[PDB]
């Protein structure tokens, strides 16, 4: 299976820069011209630059959106796709995306994207709050706030519990995001078996457990 | 520049309707146009490829035609699954350029939301915040308006909402919504409900607790 793995993306202030690599497996990586895509939320994809292969000299294209800021390269050595990025602007805040073009001029396998805030706000960690009910079944909840930048991971018992769940987007008020999310059980699998919320904030390095209590 | 003009920008359909979308390229890109398809919260998966050509792995419910500036994207019997976004692209010339997209959503019969409330965790009011959270859950349409009221009294400032994008197995919404309070602003008060207004009552859902 073709796999594309983005990396690099993180916060980083306005004026800024970031290098983003993207490791590739699971095709011949010196047959593709390769990519880099970004996407912003609700808005479409935006196309940022492509780069050939060693017959065309490795030559480049890029977006008036990013010429002369961004630069793509490839390392032939570890399969790596990397896109530096200089003179970040807030606008510049996106997932990125390494995407191999295939044939036809179609863009046809995308990675999982590494995400990027261009932002004068600092990281901060999250606070993680229990929210337990005031029949038949019972809904439970997780308040994630205070933190900053996205994305925070969450999960209920490490990921073992993944029906009726919501996950909420995240919500940025004063340069710190909400976040929360709320499962729902049968009254019967509650409080008699655990339930604990688990949150990951890469930009952080913390990952918080919050067990539900009556 | 080549400028790709999707039409419509939003679609609602029936389970089960044939849906056709469209990709206006502003010059000729003979048969270099692509269409993906991006699930909620999922990364773009390509379905159309050479602007007819199926992709491995793509039901053959998608197909696609045209060529030159106008082309077509057929989804048949639509399943609740094909809840996306739809974009094309054009590969006939630099920059590479995409459509602005179609969003679409999926019709079903009306749900009314399943109103749960949360008091401040003592965690939070230790630190000295109070936050109450309502969720409203599994609900259609997607209009909804939330309320607060403390002691009676309709609050505003403070209330952070957010909402799902629509539901890939049952086409339902949900809505978080989050009333922020300083714990002494919240131990002034006794009475402290959320009440949703939506198609599906003539008078708000209310969830209430007295502190
Ligand atoms: N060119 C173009 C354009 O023009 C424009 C521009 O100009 C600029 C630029 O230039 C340039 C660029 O563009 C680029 O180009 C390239 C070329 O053209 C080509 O190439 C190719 C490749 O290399 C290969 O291919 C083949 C194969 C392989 O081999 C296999 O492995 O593959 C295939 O098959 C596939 O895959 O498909 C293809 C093939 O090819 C062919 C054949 O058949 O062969 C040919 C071609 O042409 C075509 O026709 C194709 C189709 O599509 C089909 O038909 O086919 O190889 C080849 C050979 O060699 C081999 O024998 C070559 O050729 P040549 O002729 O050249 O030799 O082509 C490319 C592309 O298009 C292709 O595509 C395809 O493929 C891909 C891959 O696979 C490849 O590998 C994929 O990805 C896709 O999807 C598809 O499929 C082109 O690119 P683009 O980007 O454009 O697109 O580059 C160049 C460089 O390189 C060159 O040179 C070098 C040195 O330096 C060396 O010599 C080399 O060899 C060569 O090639 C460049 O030059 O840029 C420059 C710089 O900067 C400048 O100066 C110029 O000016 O632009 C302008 C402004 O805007 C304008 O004016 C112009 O016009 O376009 C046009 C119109 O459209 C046209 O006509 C032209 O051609």
């Amino acid at each position: 299976e073709v796999k594309l793995v983005e990396s690099g993306g993180g916060l980083v202030q306005p004026g800024g820069s970031l290098s983003l690599s993207c490791a590739a497996s699971g095709f011949t990586f010196s047959d593709y011209y390769m990519t880099w895509v970004r996407q912003a939320p609700g808005k479409a994809p935006e196309w940022l630059a492509l780069i050939r292969n060693k017959r065309n000299g490795d030559t480049a294209e890029y977006s008036a959106s990013v010429k002369g800021r961004f630069t793509i390269s490839r390392d032939y050595s570890r399969s790596i796709l990397h896109l530096q990025m200089n003179a970040l602007r807030t606008e510049d805040s996106a997932t990125y995306y390494c995407v191999r073009q295939g044939r036809g001029y179609t863009l046809d396998y995308w990675g999982q994207g590494t995400s990027v805030t261009v932002s004068s706000a600092k990281t901060t960690a999250p606070s993680v709050y229990p929210l337990a009910p005031v029949g038949s079944s019972v809904t439970l909840g997780c308040l994630v706030k205070g933190y900053f930048p996205e994305p925070v991971t969450l999960t209920w018992n490490s990921g073992s519990l993944s029906s009726g769940v919501h996950t909420f987007p995240a919500v940025l008020q004063s340069g710190l995001y909400t976040l929360s999310s709320s499962v729902t059980v049968t009254s019967s699998t509650w409080p008699s078996q655990s339930i604990t919320c688990n949150v990951a904030h890469p930009a952080s390095s913390t990952k918080v457990d919050k067990k539900i209590e009556p | 520049d080549i400028q790709m003009n999707q039409s419509p920008s939003s679609l609602s359909a029936s389970l089960g309707d044939t849906i056709s979308i469209t990709c206006r390229a502003s010059q000729n890109i003979n048969i270099w146009l692509s269409w993906y398809q991006q699930k909620p919260g999922n990364v773009p998966k390509l379905l159309i490829y050479k602007a007819s050509n199926l992709h491995t792995g793509v039901p053959s419910r998608f197909s696609g035609s045209g060529s030159g500036t106008d082309f077509t994207l057929i989804i048949s019997s639509l399943q609740p699954e094909d809840i996306a976004t739809y974009y094309c692209l054009q590969g006939q010339s630099y920059p590479r350029t995409f459509g602005g997209g179609t969003k679409l959503e999926i019709k079903r019969g009306d749900a009314a939301p399943t109103v749960s409330i949360f008091p401040p965790s003592s965690e939070q009011l230790t630190s000295g915040g109070a936050s109450v959270v309502c969720f409203l859950n599994n609900f259609y349409p997607k209009d909804i308006n939330v309320k607060w009221k403390i002691d009676g009294s309709e609050r505003q400032n403070g209330v952070l909402n957010s909402w799902t994008d629509q539901d890939s197995k049952d086409s339902t919404y949900s809505m978080s919504s989050t009333l922020t309070l300083t714990k002494d602003e919240y131990e002034r008060h006794n009475s402290y409900t959320c009440e949703a207004t939506h198609k599906t009552s003539t008078s708000p859902i209310v969830k209430s607790f007295n502190r």
